[PDB]
């Protein structure tokens, strides 16, 4: 008898990262707004 | 005259590029939101799965132990 | 005896969203095509 | 003369920006396809996992019940 | 004079669009890295889950078999 | 007796794709570098 403790374990080392491109989106919107200071007014 | 032409078409191009950059910013923002949401979903799934397999293991050892008690 | 019904449960509240940026991709392609109407022809 | 220069270099810039916008559109389209596919994959995984854990629970209660019958 | 104006503002616009394209490239690169990493994570999760459910099934059949031996 | 082999099965048909937009990012950086050959030098 004396069956061993059958431990299945754990899903270790599995984890998803996270995008942080807020700086780039802010830069894109800032450039889209600043391009109004590049229009030609003869 | 060609100066009015160059200026007007440059202003048209800059307006179209402003629209394109705003569209790219909106698209990247939506993609970021959804990728982060799916990442949080996968993380909570792995956590809840760890807990669920823990419970499964626990009832399993209870089964084996009380079986050994039977035998 | 009378072991309780050990219900593990269900993975509730877990669900992945879906990107719908088809409008933005269509806008990008439309602008890439409309920029031909902004070329200078002296 | 400098008008031909401004026009030609503006046309070059607009062509390059057209290429860049087409590349950004293709990249966002591929990213959208893959993110949606991984989302559908995660969803079908959570569904099939719900079913699998349901079956596991079921055989577990069968085990406990027929064990109680033994005891 | 207006030629200096057109040239200077075109150069400003091209610099801003260069910055925007570099930002879009960096954003798409980060998004690609994270989407591929989450894809690899989901794949290794489905693999490790297949193995874990295999082990669970195995101990389950051992349980049922030695139970039948008891009965 | 003779309990059947209760096989749970396997999570088949579940697999995540992989983005390969390296060509597009390379094109974007190449254009951001080549736009310096489009600046006006009167």
């Amino acid at each position: 008898h004396t069956s061993p403790d059958v431990d299945l374990g754990d899903i270790s080392g599995i984890n998803a990262s996270v995008v942080n491109i807020q700086k780039e989106i802010d830069r894109l919107n800032e450039v889209a707004k600043n391009l109004n200071e590049s229009l030609i007014d003869l | 005259e060609n100066q009015k032409l160059i200026a007007n078409q440059f202003n048209s191009a800059i307006g179209k590029i402003q629209d394109s950059l705003s569209s790219t910013a909106s698209a990247l923002g939506k993609l970021q939101d959804v990728v982060n949401q799916n990442a949080q979903a996968l993380n909570t799934l792995v956590k809840q799965l760890s807990s669920k397999f823990g419970a499964i293991s626990s009832v399993l050892n209870d089964i084996l132990s009380r079986l050994d008690k039977v035998e």
